[PDB]
């Protein structure tokens, strides 16, 4: 009743009588809707419990253990120049072969 | 659930995304098949250059 | 002279040159960082000799 | 606390749209408002306001959960407009225009807003470089510019946008994150696994940390196919307001004006010419005038368009096509005449044009796209002739055809890159190769420095190889006291070893293994260059 | 006190950029203080030259642009993209402190040609380098120069006698 009247308060009009009626539901075990000026609000198990339950469902869709985690991004190599001056003109093969390292092997 | 899904990836019935091999450092940093994983840890070159795994497990 | 010098100082450290630990965080399997370092030493080899 | 309004139940629906059914007469629902219908007591179907009526019942879009609607339901209202997540948080994702993620393997936007008005944008100052000499040159394409892509089906529509949005990204990189333009790229009405081969290329060329997919497949609900290309814009809001660039690619144009179409239509609305309802300007200039480059009082801040119009049998006499025309700046119209003719990018220059210009592109790109006009133009009035005199061809029927040759790509150019390539033809060094090796000198040109090679290093900075010279030729131009000299002395000497080391070895070839052997090279030249 | 500037519609501007310049200054990564230029300009702040010299400071001085490494990242292209930025769009001009900021990075970067190509252009438009500067570009080249790393390798060898696709790398 008190949140009944009360939101009849918030409503733009009060100054209305208010007629009450009290019905039944096979699919709602816990809690209760009510209607007011237009105005719904739903406590019930069978949206309580779901609305509880799509929290669960949806974490668990979000995660993928099959999957491997991202690794820290890598950045420029900048190779020294005493690396360049042993192996001038094969640096280039190796950075290719460890790019192919990395996505096969 | 996810040890569920350790399990299933240990007896090899899923698959891993861009065909991702099984080892037990990739499996720990997702995170007789157990022993397996074992040899896994080593690293393959090793095994096979210096031939520790040749007189056995 | 200084050639020679260079390539017996890379020779004793191959490791050093490289960023061990840059490489170590961006790979996820050793197994990939150690066949990488395996190759630069032959490539030394076969360079001074 | 929080207690759902109601307005009435749902009275019927057709497919996508449906008819509500008011509960009460003193309640009265807004337009274009966002409603939700209770097709269960957990989830909800959002839904969109697109007609009232004297009997009191609204014309309603629907946009999820479309197959557990009935008649009856209850409907709820939020009395606000439909909005979307925006932020940073979204880049690097596909997204339903409700902003749902769509899985693979705080703050609120308003999806319809007005537009920068006459005061709060500033003129096209600067570029945006699609990669491609045509469009760089002679269809400069700028920022806070709205530039078609006409063609018909199958010509590189998509491509175009695909290749600006990965030239975008070895720059972005380098320069700082406001002078970085983001990207949007909207499917209306595609297939979904269209999307799926744009998301993986994207992610090889790692161009989708700066890039957004807003997906409105085929299956997808007509209104949502139909609110898609606002969801785009507005993405690009926040980054106007927060003084970022960004780009949106809205794929094609004509599937949401089909969709609109069908909306209009089941609602009853009365239709007009092609059937559809009359007011389908409005939507694309709503769309489209929110394109801007925003004054500097609102962050210098801009969003360029590039969206993508279907044609059939190369006519521009379709009702969507001239709506369209109308509204964008200028165009790049892709004819299969030249697509099947043998040249990609099909761009057809006598009906692509931009109405900026200069003012959008380079001072180094400048001086050459205002010489390939003018050498264009020429070559434009004689190209007709079969070549008779064949030492006596002008030089423009020279210059244009190498030009035309370099003007084939398959995807983007570094600006670096392609200038060079250009220079040559303008000023005539590349007169004695012919024209089918037009692309291997272009190759060696830019990845094979031959004087670095061949021991001809009197340049003191001047080579291709280092690749940071673009920010020295973007600012100081190639017309420039300390770059011009030793431009023409890289050049040269390219010229001279192209044409005594390569090009005498190769019309030398008179065997079918090795001819076709060099065949294929100078295709591979053509895609990779 | 001091001129007060205008935008291209003639709505008066402000010029109180003091405040915004010191959260340049105070930064630690280079791609904050584009974000303050930002905020800065939503104020009816344009920057000015003292600014974007500032900005340039702090690139220069900082060690990466974002927390996180970024691959492709140029400490010159950025800087050299300010001034594409000062010349042409906003009409500021830069001076010798700025292009001060931007020999000093390619003298860390050891590219000894780029700097050359400043060394000429300042000249060319009056401003001289600082010889402490341009000692070191030649001392660069000079080392780069005996030990064969005046190019790249990849260019110093030879190219495929025969004509195929797979030879030339693509
Ligand atoms: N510059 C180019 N070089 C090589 N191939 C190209 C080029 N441009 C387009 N193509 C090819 O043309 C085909 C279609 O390109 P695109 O996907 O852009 O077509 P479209 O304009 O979207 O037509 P539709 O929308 O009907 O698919 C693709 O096979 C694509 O690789
Ligand atoms: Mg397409």
């Amino acid at each position: 009743r008190k949140q009944v009247e009360e939101l009849h308060k918030e409503s733009p009009l009060k100054d209305y009588k208010l007629v009450l009626e009290t019905k039944v539901d096979p699919s709602i075990g816990g809690g209760y809707i009510l209607e007011v000026c237009n105005q719904v609000v739903n406590r019930s198990a069978a949206a309580a419990a779901a609305e509880t339950a799509a929290l669960a469902k949806a974490s668990a869709a979000q995660v993928d253990w099959t999957s491997l985690p991202a690794a820290p991004p890598r950045p420029s190599p900048s190779a020294p120049d005493t690396l360049i001056r042993l192996l001038g003109s094969v640096v280039d093969d190796l950075a290719d072969a460890d790019k192919v390292e990395q996505k096969y092997g | 659930v996810k040890f569920q899904t350790l399990y299933n990836v240990l007896t090899g019935k899923q698959h891993l995304k861009d065909q991702v091999p099984v080892k037990d450092c990739n499996l720990t940093a997702i995170f007789l098949y157990l022993k397996r994983v074992d040899l896994t840890r080593y690293t393959r070159e090793e095994l096979t250059t210096y031939g520790i795994l040749a007189c056995g497990p | 002279p200084e050639l020679k010098v260079l390539f017996k100082e890379a020779l004793l450290q191959p490791a050093k040159l490289l960023p061990l630990d840059v490489d170590y965080q961006c790979s996820h399997d050793r197994e990939v960082v150690e066949a990488k370092r395996d190759r630069y030493l032959t490539a030394l080899v076969e360079a001074e000799q | 606390l929080e207690a759902k309004q109601k307005i009435g139940f749902v009275h019927g629906i057709d497919g996508t749209i449906a008819t509500i059914a008011p509960a009460a007469s003193k309640v009265t629902v807004p337009y274009n408002t966002v409603l939700e219908i209770a097709v269960s007591a957990t989830n909800i179907a959002n839904a969109l306001v697109f007609n009232l009526e004297k009997d009191g019942s609204i014309g309603v879009i629907l946009l999820d959960n479309i197959s557990e609607v009935r008649s009856g339901q209850d409907v709820y209202a939020t009395g606000s407009l439909l909005k979307i997540p925006v932020g940073f948080h979204m880049l690097g994702k596909i997204i339903n225009p409700l902003g749902k993620e769509i899985p693979t393997g705080t703050k609120l936007g308003l999806v319809e807003e007005m537009a920068p008005n006459i005061v709060s944008r500033q003129p096209v100052n600067y570029n945006l470089l699609t990669g491609y000499k045509v469009i760089d040159t002679l269809i400069p394409v700028g920022r806070g510019q709205r530039e078609l892509i006409l063609g018909d089906r199958q010509t590189g529509k998509t491509s175009i946008a695909l290749s600006t949005i990965l030239n975008q990204t070895k720059v972005n990189n380098e320069i700082l994150s406001k002078n970085n333009v983001l990207s949007v790229y909207v499917s209306i009405g595609q297939r979904c696994s269209n999307v799926a081969r744009i998301h993986r290329l994207l992610t090889e060329y790692d161009a989708m940390k700066y890039c957004t997919i807003v997906a409105a497949t085929a299956a997808d609900p007509a209104g949502l196919q139909y609110l898609a290309p606002y969801a785009g814009t507005t993405l690009g809001e926040e980054f106007r307001n927060s003084g970022r660039h960004i780009l949106l690619v809205y794929d094609d144009l004509s599937k949401q004006a089909v969709s609109y179409r069908q909306i209009s239509l089941l609602l009853r609305r009365p239709p007009g010419r092609e059937a559809y309802p009359g007011d389908v300007f409005y939507l694309h200039s709503r769309l489209l005038e929110r394109s801007a480059m925003m004054s500097p009082q609102k962050g210098s801040g801009s969003l360029t368009s590039l969206p993508i119009v279907e044609t059939l049998s190369n006519d521009v006499t379709a009702y969507i096509v001239t709506n369209v025309i109308s509204i964008t700046d200028g165009q790049i119209y892709l004819d299969a005449k030249l697509f099947t003719g043998g040249q990609r990018p099909a761009v057809n220059i006598g009906l692509s044009v931009s109405r900026v210009g200069s003012s959008a592109q380079n001072k180094a790109m400048k001086k050459v796209g205002g010489a390939l006009k003018m050498l264009m133009g020429e070559y434009r009035k004689m190209a007709g002739e079969q070549t008779s005199g064949s030492q006596n061809v002008s030089p423009v029927m020279i210059r244009g055809a190498r030009c035309l040759q370099l003007f084939n790509q398959k995807g983007p150019s570094y600006f670096m890159d392609a200038i060079v390539a250009l220079y040559a033809v303008t000023n005539g060094y590349m007169d004695d190769v012919k024209l089918q090796y037009s692309k291997f000198y272009e190759f060696l040109l830019l990845n094979k420095d031959l004087p670095v090679l061949y021991g001809q290093v009197n340049n003191k900075y001047f080579y291709m190889y280092n690749k940071n010279l673009n920010y020295f030729i973007r600012y100081f131009g190639l017309n420039h006291e300390i770059l011009e000299p030793e431009l023409k002395k890289y050049i040269e000497i390219h010229t001279n070893l192209f044409l005594d080391n390569y090009q005498s070895r190769m019309n030398e070839l008179k065997s079918d293994e090795d001819l076709v052997q060099l065949k294929n090279l100078l295709y591979a030249c053509k895609r990779t260059v | 006190a001091g001129g007060k500037r205008y935008d291209l519609f003639g709505y008066e501007v402000s010029v109180a950029t003091g405040p915004f310049i010191e959260e340049i200054k105070k930064a630690q990564f280079y791609d904050d203080a584009g974000e303050v230029i930002v905020k800065m300009n939503l104020a009816n702040t344009p920057p000015d030259l003292q600014t974007y010299n500032a900005v340039l400071e702090r690139i220069l001085n900082c060690k990466s642009k974002r927390s996180q490494p970024v691959k492709g990242e140029n400490k010159f292209a950025a800087m050299m993209d300010i001034l594409e930025e000062m010349d042409a769009r906003s009409g500021i001009k830069p001076n010798a402190e700025s292009w001060g900021y931007v020999l000093k990075e390619l003298v860390q970067a050891g590219d000894f040609r780029l700097g050359w190509v400043c060394i000429a252009g300042m000249k060319s438009l009056g401003i001289t380098p600082d010889q402490a500067l341009v000692d070191a570009n030649e001392a660069n080249a000079a080392k780069a120069k005996a030990a064969g790393t005046d190019f790249p390798a990849y260019l110093k060898k030879a190219a495929p006698e025969s004509f195929d696709t797979k030879a030339w790398g693509i």
